């Protein structure tokens, strides 16, 4: 009937976890082993940020450089004649 | 334009990658208590 | 963290402490005006900058002055 | 069925309600059985699952409506854009983990259940936990984008 | 927007936006470090003046260049 | 200090009534009062009050 | 129980309280020390519930003020009728309503303004009016200036009468609080008596005078040869010449054999093919039905005659599981607080004004109304603005009630309490949906603009590129188009010509109405309308809910409804009251209504109006460029603002010169508003000191000390000037365009 | 005077609200207010809505200090009820704040020290141009 206490302070501050599934294992052990041996080295954040930046740099480089003529419009260039200057300029 | 392959190399490396890395560096420097 | 000050012109109107909605200003014995009362700001760590204090002192210019300084959680009035 | 609205955990002095939307048997079951709320499972597996789901769903709004949605490279451009989005999100997750988590703090996660049972906090709110989550999410997103592209623009069963 | 409306509205809006962020599942795993607050008073005046000035400069630079160079006198 | 009902002109540099005149009401003659003179003016200030107390060395022109 | 209650002579009429300017409130009755007394005098001149505290005097003052307002409205109406009688080309208009421009105002020749009296036709010279009074008088059966003169006098009489009542019921016989509180009998009498008998009387007037006169006007006879409106009352045979059903006397009505009244009591959709308006034989039937509807609906609530409902047992009976204690304690709210009634009344009246503005343009009820484009546009814009103002007023008064009339000691009745107890959820979700709507409405326009700017129109959101056809509106149109065959077997035609069904109707050249198409350009603008309305509701509802308290200021109700700010503390608390939320919502209401009226103007000039020629070819005014050019903001800039604004700007030296002048005048007023909207009181109060110094130097110091406007009056002045400038600019632009090109 | 000590008194009847505690109350300070009433009335909550206080002792925990002072002023003015409120830390360290010496800050009291009191008129502080490269501001002197 009382909603305060100094001992159980977490009961009187709303620190409960409203949705907690304490299940320790949900997937196939073989599949988990085959997933952690491949996505395990990606844990090192210090060696992942400097990997992502270089990957993205080289990716937008190769794709930015080795593009296609039909795909891009700024790469296909002008294929017509230029209009003239309103005051007889070029 | 002599090269004409450099504008395809630099503006992707200066309007996309440069902000992407400097914003991350500055966010790490801002949100740290030392 | 704001800085409250009480200069020696308070006539002991007690309105400053009645108005402050944070229990910051309190009365104190100090002879000299009429009734040996003066204001005092011991709990400046709780002032938000309401300036309700200054809007009450009926002195010539003022006798209680709030100077807005470093901002904190208590002074910002946050509840989240 | 009498009065379906209740305060949180029967405590009126917290900011919310136990409406049929938040608190309900079906809703609580569906929300507890999500990988981000399964507590004891290792963060890497949850990250893998979540990245798989997200990378698999993301190929849609990129291929159907793109700048090259009317070419022979229809699906490839959208798949590449999806992979770019997932690596960008991986970078954001990494910088969030660096800025928000320390390598000495035990856990910021809640520890109690809905009835005050002294359970254990989620290991996801650790620095290494978030690092594993980010790696698993990167891998899952890439694999999901690749699988979506394989199913769409390599095989049969159009939609 | 920054010169007509003042802070006490935006702070009382952010105070419920923060509630809405805290009381939702699947999105309270993330968490802000810096408490979100409304822009200050002088800061609001500064941002408003900056927007006003940038717009004032741009919509006239564009006009003076287009109306002239499009005719060249 | 000055007499009752005397018209004195203020010299307090941070007063709304600086260089203005006002008639004394009643100067308190206690031993330790720092601003005993009480003067009422015929024009309110930004706050709306018209009475204020000064020290005898802070206002006199007759 | 229910009886007459009056207190004989509660206030002696005199001039004593008249000589003392401030008398209602004791705080400012003393006198003007500073110059912020002249201002708040007029500010709280009408704050009846602020001067005193008893509901009785407040109610009496409210009653007498209503009577004064009615007197002013009567003077206005009598003036309009007298002008239509004395300085109007009405009789000439009646002989040729398709070539004579209406006009009921002339200008004295003094300083060259004589040229405002343009050549409107019929040998007349005056400003061309757009009130639509000529069409109303033609539909009423008025056919001579004499018949106007009299009614003018009539109005004047009522004016005096109203004034008399206004004095009487405050000074000789004023009621007491217990009399006003009888809401059951009040609603009984407003339903059965005011609306029911009023509709019945107007149906009588229609069926007796307005039908034969208008029918003879449609048969092409001279408006002077038409018999007078009483030759059809004292001669049933002269009236039966048109509707022979009258030959059957009043017998069909009493033997329930009144299916023989199908001559003048019809049910036919569409418009009259020669006047471009509804069939008066249909509006007579409509009013006859509405009258009996309201009459039988005026017997619901209980009086001292035993039977009837009571609007307290009705309320408490509705109390469900989800919603606490139901509607309990609301009958106590709406009978002991004038503000909680004004809120509902203003909201409903504003919404009703919007409904009226939407109905009248689509079903023109007056002859030659759809033809005159200027009148049909003004009647839309004016009513839209009125409704937009009234809804914001409703919000403001709900906030006032919540601030100083609500109390919890009786409001444990968990309906208002429950909605007050999840405001942090209501406002959060409204904020999210506002953001979602804003993005998915305006970002589409920005997309279209960027694409059409990048030379790639194939990626736009046009009707040729990716399409956004509104399917639900099209389905509703197709459903109403087929109603007179399946879901309305007795109605001969659809209710309106705007539905996809039907065909075109002409009124001698210019077109009246036709089926309106709906494409992507309409989808986008409808979503924009929804977004702006949602933002306005967000601001107003946030103000109303947080009028009492919030996390920032838990004791805001102690400060009051109207106050600038609670200090520069807590980071800053400027514009934190409900008055400031109304201040902020006025601008968004202005935005919304301006977008609506722009939509209507362009869509009508582009896809509805025009002038058809023989063989059927119809060319709209702009040329149907709304479906393609309204998908980009640049299109609204050039094809609507730049293009259509080309009539007002070059109107100098013509009869449309005043519009060209008021264009720039309203621009100046709008820009003037920014001085008050951007600045603040401290700078001006300081600057005023350096002027008071120069005044003292020359002994011209006023005794009323010149203080600067309060922090709230600055905002009030700013928003007032802003709204005046904007609305007057749009007024001048719309009129100068449509008068010349319509 | 010995500051009053907290207890486990009951709480007022309230159906809930969305203006209650937040995460700030479990990682930082939070406040709790108590009082004594002679009957069962209906009082307005400083967080929105109404609640029926109980007879005898009542205890209410809020999220700020200004909320407690607002509610307490409303009590002392409308119901004539005396009250106190504390501040509780995450680690359960109660701190007694408002009636620090029993008497409210309006009435004078012996054994009170003056803080922030300057022995001069406000218009006498030195300019901010002599105390430069010296962090004394203008008024701490
Ligand atoms: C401040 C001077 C300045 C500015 C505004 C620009 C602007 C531009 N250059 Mg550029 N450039 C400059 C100096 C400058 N250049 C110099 C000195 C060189 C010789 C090394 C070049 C060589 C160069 C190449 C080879 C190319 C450009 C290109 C471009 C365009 C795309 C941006 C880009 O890729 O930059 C890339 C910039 C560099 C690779 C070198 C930067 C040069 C100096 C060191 C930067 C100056 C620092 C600056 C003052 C500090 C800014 C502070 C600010 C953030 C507050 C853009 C119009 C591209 C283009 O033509 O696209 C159409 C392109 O391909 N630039
Ligand atoms: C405009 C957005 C958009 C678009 C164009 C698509 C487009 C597509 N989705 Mg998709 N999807 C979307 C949003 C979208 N989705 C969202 C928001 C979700 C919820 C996460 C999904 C969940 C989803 C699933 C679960 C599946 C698709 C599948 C598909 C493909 C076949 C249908 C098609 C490419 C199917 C697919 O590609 O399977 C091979 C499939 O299985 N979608
Ligand atoms: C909100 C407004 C809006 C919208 C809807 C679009 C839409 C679009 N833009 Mg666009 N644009 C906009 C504003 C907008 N624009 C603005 C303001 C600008 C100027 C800054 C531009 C500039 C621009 C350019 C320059 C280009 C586009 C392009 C495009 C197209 C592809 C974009 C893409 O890959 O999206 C991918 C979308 C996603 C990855 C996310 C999809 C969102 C998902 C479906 C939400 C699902 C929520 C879900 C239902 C919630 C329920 C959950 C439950 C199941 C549990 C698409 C039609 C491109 C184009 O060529 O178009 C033809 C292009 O090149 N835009
Ligand atoms: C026969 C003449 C007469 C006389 C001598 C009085 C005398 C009095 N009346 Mg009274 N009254 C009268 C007629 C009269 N009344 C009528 C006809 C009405 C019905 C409308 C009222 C309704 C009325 C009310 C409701 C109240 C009074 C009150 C009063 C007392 C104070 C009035 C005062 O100082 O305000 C003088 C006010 C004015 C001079 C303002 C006049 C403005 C008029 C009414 C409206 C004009 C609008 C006009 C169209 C302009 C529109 C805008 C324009 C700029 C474009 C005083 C005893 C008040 C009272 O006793 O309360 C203590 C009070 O509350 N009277
Ligand atoms: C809201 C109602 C209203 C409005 C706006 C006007 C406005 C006007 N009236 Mg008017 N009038 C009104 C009611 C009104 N009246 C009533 C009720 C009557 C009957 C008593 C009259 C009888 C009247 C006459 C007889 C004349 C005007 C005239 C005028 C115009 C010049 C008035 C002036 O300068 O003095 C002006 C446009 C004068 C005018 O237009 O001169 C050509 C003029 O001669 N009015
Ligand atoms: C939604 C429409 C509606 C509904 C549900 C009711 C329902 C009711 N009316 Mg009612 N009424 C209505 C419209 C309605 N009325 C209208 C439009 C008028 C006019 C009346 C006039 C009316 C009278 C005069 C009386 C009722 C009464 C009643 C009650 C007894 C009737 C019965 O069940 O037999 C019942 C609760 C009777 C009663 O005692 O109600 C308390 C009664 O004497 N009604
Ligand atoms: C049924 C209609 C109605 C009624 C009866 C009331 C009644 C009231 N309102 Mg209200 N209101 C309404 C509609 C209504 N309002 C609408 C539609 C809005 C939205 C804009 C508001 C917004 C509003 C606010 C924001 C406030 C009120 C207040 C009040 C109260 C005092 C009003 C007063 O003294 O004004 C005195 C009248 C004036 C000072 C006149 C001001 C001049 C106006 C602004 C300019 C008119 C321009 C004109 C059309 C043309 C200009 C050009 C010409 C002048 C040359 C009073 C109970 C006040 C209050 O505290 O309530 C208790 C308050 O603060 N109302
Ligand atoms: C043109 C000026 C302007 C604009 C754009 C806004 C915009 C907004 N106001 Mg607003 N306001 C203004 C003037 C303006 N205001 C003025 C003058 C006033 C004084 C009366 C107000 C008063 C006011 C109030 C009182 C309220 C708002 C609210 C809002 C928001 C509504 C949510 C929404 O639709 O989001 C949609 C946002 C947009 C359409 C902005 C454009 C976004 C573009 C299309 C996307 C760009 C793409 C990408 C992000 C660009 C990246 C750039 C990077 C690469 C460098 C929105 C941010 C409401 C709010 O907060 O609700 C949330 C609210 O309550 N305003
Ligand atoms: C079209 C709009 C408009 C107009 C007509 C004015 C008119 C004026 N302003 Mg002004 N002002 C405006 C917009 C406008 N302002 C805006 C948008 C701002 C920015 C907030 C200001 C800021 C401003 C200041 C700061 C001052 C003026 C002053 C003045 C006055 C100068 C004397 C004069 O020219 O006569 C005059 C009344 C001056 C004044 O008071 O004159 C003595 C002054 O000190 N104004
Ligand atoms: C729409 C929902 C609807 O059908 O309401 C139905 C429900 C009303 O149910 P009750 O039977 O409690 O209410 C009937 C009466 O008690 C008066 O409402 O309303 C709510 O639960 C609150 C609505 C919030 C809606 C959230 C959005």
């Amino acid at each position: 009937s009382v909603y305060f206490d100094l001992g159980e302070i977490d009961n009187t501050t709303g620190n409960w976890d409203l949705y907690g599934n304490d299940d320790p294992n949900r997937y196939n052990g073989f599949q988990n082993k085959f997933f952690e041996t491949f996505a395990g080295a990606f844990t090192k954040r210090g060696l992942l940020l400097k990997f992502l930046v270089l990957g993205g740099a080289t990716t937008i480089g190769y794709l930015g450089s080795t593009s296609s003529p039909d795909l891009l419009a700024i790469k296909n260039g002008p294929k017509q004649v230029p209009v003239m200057g309103p005051r007889g300029r070029k | 334009m002599t090269a004409s392959y450099l504008p395809s190399i630099f503006v992707p490396l200066i309007g996309l990658v440069f902000p992407a890395i400097t914003m991350a560096s500055l966010f790490i420097y801002i949100e740290q208590d030392e | 963290a704001h800085s409250v000050k009480i200069y020696d012109t308070c006539i002991g109107c007690t309105q400053c402490v009645r108005a402050c909605p944070t229990d910051v200003l309190e009365m104190v014995p100090w002879d000299g005006c009429k009734a040996s009362q003066i204001a005092s700001a011991p709990r400046t760590e709780d002032c938000v900058g309401c300036k309700r204090c200054e809007s009450a002192c009926p002195t010539d210019f003022l006798s209680v002055r709030v100077y807005l300084g470093a901002e904190t959680t208590r002074s910002m009035g946050l509840a989240y | 069925k009498y009065q379906v609205i209740e305060p949180l955990n029967g405590d009126p002095f917290i900011g919310g309600f136990e409406t049929p939307v938040t608190s309900s048997p079906l809703i609580a079951w569906y929300l507890s059985n999500l990988p981000a709320y399964r507590t004891a499972v290792a963060p890497l597996l949850r990250g893998v699952e979540i990245g798989l789901a997200h990378g698999y769903l993301l190929v849609g709004p990129f291929v159907l409506t793109g700048p090259l949605r009317n070419s022979a490279v229809r699906g490839e451009a959208g798949s590449l854009a999806a992979a770019g989005l997932v690596t960008i999100l991986t970078m954001c997750l990494t910088i969030y983990g660096i800025a928000s988590f320390k390598e000495g703090e035990p856990s910021k996660a809640p520890s109690l259940t809905l009835t005050g049972r002294q359970k254990d906090a989620d290991k996801l709110q650790t620095a290494e936990g978030w690092a594993s989550f980010t790696g698993g999410w990167f891998f899952g997103g890439l694999s999901g984008v690749a699988w979506a592209y394989i199913l769409l623009y390599v095989l049969n069963l159009p939609y | 927007m920054f010169l007509i409306s003042w802070r006490g509205y935006w702070q009382e809006l952010i105070e419920t936006l923060a509630w809405a962020h805290e009381r939702t599942p699947l999105a309270n795993l993330v968490r802000w470090k810096d408490k979100p607050v409304a822009l200050s008073i002088v800061q609001a005046r500064l941002v408003g003046l900056a927007h006003f000035s940038v717009g004032y400069i741009f919509t006239y630079a564009a006009f003076l260049i287009a109306s002239t160079s499009g005719k060249f006198g | 200090g000055p007499k009752r009902g005397s018209i004195v002109k203020v010299l307090r540099r941070e007063s709304y009534w600086f260089n203005d005149t006002g008639k004394v009401v009643a100067v308190d003659q206690a031993p330790g009062v720092r601003y005993p003179v009480v003067v009422r003016f015929d024009k309110v200030n930004y706050a709306g009050v018209s009475t204020n107390n000064y020290s005898p060395d802070e206002l006199e022109a007759a | 129980e229910v009886k007459i209650m009056v207190e004989k002579d509660p206030v002696k009429t005199s001039f004593e309280k008249w000589a003392k300017p401030g008398h209602f409130s004791r705080t400012l009755a003393k006198g003007p020390n500073t110059t912020t007394w002249i201002w708040n005098l007029h500010a709280d001149a009408h704050d009846f519930d602020s001067h005193t505290n008893d509901l009785e005097e407040i109610s009496r003052k409210v009653f007498s003020a209503h009577f004064g307002q009615l007197a002013v409205i009567f003077i206005w109406l009598s003036g309009m009728y007298f002008h239509g009688a004395r300085f109007s080309n009405y009789e000439a208009w009646l002989s040729d309503p398709t070539h004579i421009k209406p006009s009921a105002q002339v200008v004295w020749p003094i300083v060259g303004q004589k040229i405002l009296n343009g050549d409107v036709g019929g040998g007349f010279q005056g400003i061309q009016i757009t009130s639509g009074f000529f069409q109303l008088w033609r539909a009423s059966g008025i056919t001579s200036e004499l018949q106007l003169y009299t009614t003018a006098i009539g109005g004047l009489i009522f004016a005096a009468l109203m004034l008399f009542a206004g004095w009487f019921h405050y000074h000789k016989a004023a009621p007491k609080l217990a009399w006003f509180q009888n809401v059951e009998s009040m609603l009984n009498h407003h339903l059965a008596g005011l609306l029911g008998l009023g509709s019945l009387a107007w149906a009588g007037h229609q069926v007796h005078v307005s039908l034969p006169i208008n029918r003879l006007l449609d048969a092409g006879v001279d408006p002077k040869e038409i018999p007078l409106p009483h030759e059809f009352i004292l001669n049933r045979d002269l009236l039966a010449q048109l509707y022979p059903s009258f030959s059957k006397g009043l017998t069909p009505f009493f033997t329930l054999n009144w299916s023989e009244y199908s001559d003048f009591l019809t049910f036919r959709g569409g418009l009259n093919p020669v006047t471009g308006g509804l069939w008066l034989t249909d509006t007579a039937h409509h009013h006859l039905a509405i009258a009996v509807l309201f009459l039988v609906a005026g017997h619901m609530y209980r009086t001292n005659f035993g039977i009837g409902h009571s609007m307290k047992e009705i309320l408490e009976a509705h109390k469900g599981p989800f919603t606490g204690e139901g509607h309990k304690g609301l009958y106590e709210i709406l009978t002991t607080s004038w503000h909680a009634q004004l809120a509902i009344n203003l909201a409903m009246l504003g919404s009703l004004t919007i409904i009226v503005a939407h109905h009248m343009y689509a079903m023109p009820p007056y002859p030659y109304l759809a033809t005159d484009y200027a009148t049909q546009l003004s009647l839309f814009t004016h009513h839209m603005w009125i409704g937009g103002f009234l809804v914001v007023g409703a919000a403001a008064h709900a906030a006032i009630f919540m601030v100083r009339d609500y109390d919890p000691t009786t409001q444990y009745n968990n309906l208002l309490d429950r909605v007050l107890r999840h405001r942090d959820a209501i406002i959060s979700h409204l904020n999210w949906v506002c953001i979602f709507l804003g993005f998915h409405s305006f970002g589409l326009y920005i997309h279209n603009d960027t694409m059409s700017a990048l030379g790639r129109p194939q990626d736009m959101f046009s009707d040729t590129a990716i399409q956004l056809q509104p399917v639900f509106a099209q389905w509703i149109q197709n459903t109403h188009a087929l109603a007179p065959s399946l879901t309305a077997p007795n109605a001969t035609a659809s209710t309106s010509l705007t539905w996809g069904g039907g065909d075109l109707v002409a009124v001698g050249g210019k077109v009246a109405l036709l089926p309106i198409p709906l494409g992507t350009a309409d989808f986008l603008v409808h979503h924009i309308h929804a977004f702006t309305i949602h933002v306005t509701v967000l601001i107003l509802l946030k103000g109303v809910l947080f009028a009492r308290s919030s996390r920032l200021i838990p004791d805001k109700a102690n400060l009051g409804f109207r106050f600038p700010c609670d200090g520069p503390g807590r980071g800053g608390t400027c514009q934190v009251s409900a008055w400031d939320h109304v201040f902020l919502g006025l601008f968004w209401m202005y935005n919304a209504i301006s977008v609506v009226i722009f939509h209507f103007s362009w869509k009508m000039q582009s896809d509805v109006w025009g002038s058809i020629s023989d063989q059927g070819v119809v060319t709209h005014i702009t040329g149907g460029n709304f479906a393609q050019s309204s998908i980009t903001i640049n299109g609204w800039l050039r094809d609507f603002l730049w293009a259509q604004a080309s009539q007002v700007i070059q109107s100098y030296g013509s009869s449309l010169s005043a519009y060209g002048l008021l264009f720039l005048g309203a621009h100046f007023v709008w820009a003037f508003s920014l001085m008050f909207l951007f600045s603040g009181r401290g700078y001006w109060q300081e600057l005023i000191e350096s002027i008071v110094w120069a005044h003292n130097k020359l002994k011209v110091a006023p005794a009323i000390q010149p203080r600067a406007l309060s922090i709230v009056q600055g905002r009030a002045v700013g928003v007032a000037h802003y709204l005046l400038g904007g609305i007057a600019t749009t007024w001048a632009f719309f009129l100068a365009r449509i008068i010349s090109v319509g | 005077t010995p500051p009053t000590l907290n207890a486990d008194t009951p709480a007022p009847i309230f159906g809930g609200s969305t203006g209650g505690l937040l995460r700030k109350a479990q990682v930082e300070e939070f406040y709790v207010i108590t009082w004594e009433s002679p009957k069962e009335q209906i009082f307005e909550m400083p967080t929105g809505g109404a609640a029926i206080m109980r007879s005898g002792p009542n205890l209410l925990k809020l999220a700020r200090k200004e909320q407690c002072l607002a509610l307490g002023a409303r009590l002392r003015t409308k119901f004539k009820i005396q009250y106190q409120f504390y501040r509780v830390f995450p680690n359960g360290e109660v701190q007694y704040l408002h009636p620090k010496d029993g008497v409210y800050p309006e009435k004078v009291n012996a054994g009170r020290s003056p803080v922030g009191v300057n022995n001069r008129s406000i218009g006498k502080n030195a300019n901010p141009a002599e105390l430069k490269f010296a962090h004394k501001q203008a008024y701490d002197l």
